[PDB]
């Protein structure tokens, strides 16, 4: 989340990121209860207060929220005891924000989200684009190894496909800074207006990425203006499933058919429709594939038609135990790399032995009734210097 | 002693599953090389993706094809 | 014929979409599929019209699939649904449009048909047709007047060759007519039996009798429905309605007393009227004409004794108004399917509740009978509760470490006796009755496996009943069953899914299953669906466990076996724990019971 | 005097038309 995002900061970038046009409201509208009460108290205080008076200032029933709010906004290096007044440049600015100082851009960011998603998927007509498919390969969710052949999808891929398209694209920005960061290109710059979206070179190129993914547009030939589409801020369903493993959804794009097609075996392909069949072959391809049954679920339930909305749970309960079990089977045997010892003397060296591998977390599994332990490989070593140290 | 390879953990009729193919030698050989419990064992890390390929040809025949 | 990138037909270039797709809740695929909404406000007019030109296959709540064939075609024409009348409203119902395919198939069904008669009068089967192009064009190939025996143009044809001209026929595209027209029938008087006030018709059973009564004329024709549902009702009604001359054909002398007691009970026919062509008892076959009798019997093969020698002569003399088979699923055997040639019928009607096997014989049954009138739907007869709700759930029970591996040790095939007898399996059925005995619950538990089934009864001293069981003590255990408090279960055999008529039971356990068998598995849920006096659907008051063992042969046995009844709707539920069990005291709780019942099984041999 | 069935069809869906 954005709150975990800012909180893995330093201070030095902290205070220069907190901007005077966006970032002190931004960060206050992560606040999400209480602080900004007291943000709001301690904007026009010079002098700083004592702790005791914010400790006692809620009361003893729900005082957790006032300890969880203090520790957020300590991270967050709002204010310091000075001894628990404010910043001063992040008073200033928050004062300066504080009384001082569309239709078819939705549907264009839907369809520029929809073809790199058609890219990202093994689909032949695509848009084409070396710097979104190096962006991507880096971004850890695709592999090439290979620049003529098209680069693969690698285990995360998928995981990342089959998520819905908010968390999706918020992850996709968060790898984006990360890489950012890697490449060159300063985080506080780029990070500034994302925030700014929501009330240079590195700008340019910065723009150039985000309008590739689909949350600006000029509309005038690369403009200075920009009008962000509605997901640079930050619908119904249309799956029926049955109780014999029977997926109708009233899918038009290729990309729903794609991701059904994923996990199940298509079967007839209407005009307005297609019927699916959720068969072991399918559901295990795609846990081998990399996906768990979680995604599954929660991609059904999500583009789940109207009509089953009605029954509770949304989803059939044999369908859902269905693909849980099959999961679970392709998991039966559970592979632990490790180091096994035989021939103990005495239990004595083996229970010393065990107490230092529990102490350096070594010890992956043991037993006193055959007094032996599996080690991993990575204390292998460790455990060895132990031995021959003796 | 020290031994090499690699532990694997699963239900009990899995683990005679294992304990029938080492001593059958379907796959040739006892990778078997200790048994931790009635549900750990121990087989070399070479054998272990063949291993897992019987395990799921053994799946495959206690799964009907839908 | 397109095939996109995934394993799906492209239909993309094929038929159009229809503007108001979402006022038409219909679809229509090239290959005769047809995929009905069951939340469109004209479900209930696009389900009699799919059910009257189609078969179903899949019914589950929420999208019905249907697929329309050769035979569902004739069976709209013979109701008198014409080719225009059938294909106009299906391009009005459907939302993509009619594929030229489809077209031009229900033009040459249609038409295909009514062109060959076949009527049977003086103990002589004529073909006749109106159209004399078609005899003449039929006599090609030499097998015709081999058969034969050596306008409005007939022909007598030999009576052991019917089989064969009429599935000839069948093929050669001029579908045969059976059509018996009992209202214009002088040559055989009609007979004395009136359907009495007290006899109440459901809804469904109506819809299915008018079905078979398309017109006039009677149809001969398979009507599936549950066997709680009166399908013996069903039967006796159509051969009160024929008034003519039925033979009704049971499989097992527990059938012929079964529907011996249904007609007497619903047909004010006199007892006197009625005969049993049975060998253990016989009521003067000869004297009156309503006869009930047996498979065995009728197409007996080694010598006739003598009294039965001349009934038979008698009944082979005689033309049948009526004819009645009971579990029409049987029929396609040698020896079964031989007495459809032994006797002369007008209308052959069938009547089953579970229309399905593994050999491809039950195609046969659409020439050997009569396509398929009626399938009843068992979510809707669930909803409007004339049949218990049942929470259809698979116990998945973990094998034994032992067990199992002595199971894949050995590769011959005693697993059966091996697998279908664990300590978990054991230990599960074990607190399962106990749970539903304390919940006053009425249990019958199944077992191919007369062994497994004398061993677990034993162990649990309750009262096995299996084949060669004698049959007072096999009524006394039912009485005892139905009536005594103090015992609440029974553990039946293969013997159980034959036929009988046990008292409602809340619960079925199956311990063990003979194999992919969707015959059995629809025959013992049956036992279940008979309606309580005063029960809810949404309370699912029946329960069906069909215990398996985990990696083995078992599970796809189970999976191959659950086929039909998914089709049919029901959902088999997963369960992999019992909640309670390790608190509930069970036999088998240490290794050394779980050895010795080991070592039993394997002195079995 | 004759039953229900053999008068025909009841042809439900001839009721909807468009």
């Amino acid at each position: 989340n954005l709150q975990e995002f800012l909180g893995g900061l330093s201070p030095g970038v902290l205070d220069r990121l907190y901007g005077h046009p966006a970032t002190c409201l931004a960060v206050f509208r992560e606040l999400p209860s209480l602080a900004k009460n007291w943000v709001m108290r301690m904007l026009f205080l010079e002098q700083p207060l004592p702790q005791a008076a914010v400790a006692l200032w809620v009361k003893k029933e729900f005082s957790k929220a006032q300890e969880e709010s203090t520790g957020l906004l300590s991270g967050l290096r709002i204010w310091h005891t000075q001894l628990l007044i404010l910043n001063p440049i992040f008073r200033q600015n928050l004062r300066i924000a504080l009384l001082g100082g569309v239709p078819s851009l939705d549907k264009y960011a839907e369809e520029r989200w929809e073809v790199v998603l058609h890219f990202m998927v093994g689909s032949p007509s695509a848009a084409v684009s070396q710097d979104l498919a190096q962006l991507l390969s880096q971004a850890g969710l695709m592999k090439s190894t290979e620049p003529g052949e098209p680069p693969c999808i690698t285990s995360a891929g998928f995981q990342f496909l089959l998520l819905d398209t908010p968390a999706q694209l918020w992850y996709f920005m968060l790898q984006y800074l990360q890489t950012a960061q890697s490449r060159g290109m300063d985080l506080v710059e780029i990070l500034s207006f994302l925030f700014q979206l929501s009330f240079s070179d590195s700008l340019l190129n910065f723009l150039q990425h985000l309008r590739e993914f689909g949350l600006v547009f000029q509309r005038k030939r690369k403009s200075r203006r920009y009008y962000p589409t509605r997901l640079a801020i930050n619908q119904p369903g249309f799956i029926v499933v049955e109780t014999n493993y029977r997926l109708y959804a009233y899918t038009e794009s290729e990309l729903q058919i794609a991701l059904i097609a994923l996990f199940s075996e298509m079967l007839y392909r209407f005009p307005n429709m297609v019927v699916a069949q959720v068969t072991r072959e399918s559901v295990q391809q795609a846990i081998a594939s990399g996906i768990t049954a979680q995604q599954i679920i929660h991609f059904l339930r999500t583009r789940a038609h109207p009509v089953m909305l009605k029954q509770t749970p949304v989803l059939p309960p044999t369908i859902t135990d269905q693909i849980r079990l099959w999961e679970l089977e392709r998991d039966r045997l559970r592979f632990t790399e490790g180091v096994l010892y035989n021939q103990f003397l005495s239990q004595v060296d083996f229970e010393l032995l065990l107490a230092h591998a529990r102490e350096l977390g070594v010890l992956v599994f043991e037993n006193s009734a055959k007094r032996l332990m599996v080690v991993t490989p990575a204390g292998h070593s460790d455990v060895k210097r132990f031995w021959k140290r003796q | 002693n020290v031994l090499k390879g690699v532990l694997i953990e699963c239900d009990p009729a899995m683990k005679q599953f294992l304990l029938y193919l080492d001593e059958s030698n379907a796959l040739g050989k006892k990778f078997i090389i200790q048994d931790i419990d009635d549900t750990h064992v121990f087989v070399i890390a070479e054998l272990v993706n063949v291993l897992q390929e019987r395990v799921g040809e053994l799946m495959d025949q206690n799964a009907f094809s839908l | 014929t397109k095939v996109d990138e995934y394993g799906a037909k492209d239909y993309r270039l094929q038929m159009p979409l229809k503007d108001d797709h979402t006022s038409r809740p219909l679809w229509v695929a090239p290959d005769g599929h047809i995929f009905l909404e069951a939340f469109s406000p004209v479900y209930k007019y696009a389900q009699d019209f799919l059910v009257a030109i189609a078969e179903p296959v899949c019914r589950p709540t929420h999208v019905h699939e249907y697929k329309l064939t050769a035979y569902s075609l004739y069976a709209a024409v013979s109701v008198g649904l014409q080719t225009s009348d059938i294909t106009e409203y299906l391009r009005k119902l459907s939302k993509t449009g009619v594929p030229d395919g489809i077209m031009q198939f229900i033009k040459l069904c249609t038409v295909s048909y009514g062109k060959v008669k076949l009527v049977l009068k003086h103990n002589r089967y004529f073909v006749e047709s109106c159209h004399p192009d078609v005899i003449q064009h039929l006599l090609q190939d030499p097998v015709i007047r081999e058969c034969r025996l050596r306008q409005t143009v007939s022909f007598e044809v030999k009576q052991e060759m019917i089989e064969e001209l009429q599935k000839r026929c069948i093929h050669l595209e001029y579908p045969l007519l059976a059509e018996y027209d009992f209202r214009n029938d002088s040559v055989n008087p009609d007979i004395n039996i009136d359907l009495k006030p007290t006899a109440v018709l459901r809804p469904y059973q109506e819809k299915s009798l008018r079905k078979m009564f398309g017109n006039g004329r009677a149809r001969s024709g398979v009507i599936v429905l549950p066997c709680g549902a009166g399908k013996s009702l069903v039967g006796v009604t159509a051969a009160c309605t024929v008034r003519k001359r039925c033979l009704v054909l049971g499989n097992s002398a527990v059938s012929v007393e079964q529907w011996k007691a249904q007609f007497k009970m619903w047909s004010t026919i006199d007892d006197s009227q009625i005969c049993r062509f049975t060998s253990d008892a016989k009521d003067k076959p000869i004297g009156c004409s309503v006869a009930i009798s047996t498979y065995s019997m009728l197409g007996h093969t080694t010598k006739r004794s003598w009294e039965a020698e001349r009934v038979m002569e008698w009944l082979k003399t005689q033309e049948w108004g009526l004819m009645i088979l009971d579990e029409v699923h049987t029929i396609p055997a040698k020896m079964f399917r031989r007495v459809l040639t032994i006797v002369q019928a007008h209308c052959k009607l069938g009547l089953t509740a579970t229309l399905v096997r593994e050999d491809d014989k039950i195609v046969d049954l659409n020439f050997l009978i009569g396509p398929k009138l009626y399938e009843a739907n068992w979510m809707e007869l669930q909803n409007n509760g004339y049949i218990a709700k049942v929470q259809c759930a698979e116990v998945w029970c973990p094998m034994s470490p032992e067990f199992y591996r002595e199971y894949v040790a050995i590769k011959t095939k005693k697993r059966i006796l091996l697998y279908t007898m664990n300590p978990n399996k054991f230990r599960a059925c074990q607190f399962l009755i106990k749970f539903h005995e304390r919940r006053n619950d009425k249990i019958i538990v199944f077992a191919d496996n007369v062994f497994a089934l004398k061993e677990y009864a034993i162990r649990l001293n309750k009262p096995y009943i299996y084949g060669p069981t004698s049959q007072g003590e096999r009524m006394q255990i039912l009485q005892n069953f139905k009536h005594n408090p103090k015992i609440n279960t029974i553990f039946i055999s293969k013997v159980g899914d034959t036929s009988f008529d046990l008292p409602e039971a809340n619960v079925l356990i199956q311990i063990s299953s003979h194999g992919g068998s969707r015959r059995q598995e629809a025959q013992r849920l049956g036992r279940v669906l008979r309606a309580k006096k005063g029960m809810v659907a949404e309370e699912y008051n029946a329960f069906f466990y069909s215990l398996v063992s985990q990696d083995t042969q078992e599970m796809a046995y189970s999976t191959k076996r659950q086929r039909f009844l998914v089709d049919q709707g029901y959902s088999f539920k997963v369960i992999t724990k019992l909640a309670g069990m390790e608190e509930e005291d069970l036999a088998f709780s240490t290794k050394e019971e779980q050895q010795q019942l080991l070592q039993k099984v394997l002195a079995a041999t | 005097r004759t039953k229900r069935w053999e008068g025909g069809y009841e042809r439900t869906w001839e009721i909807l038309k468009e």
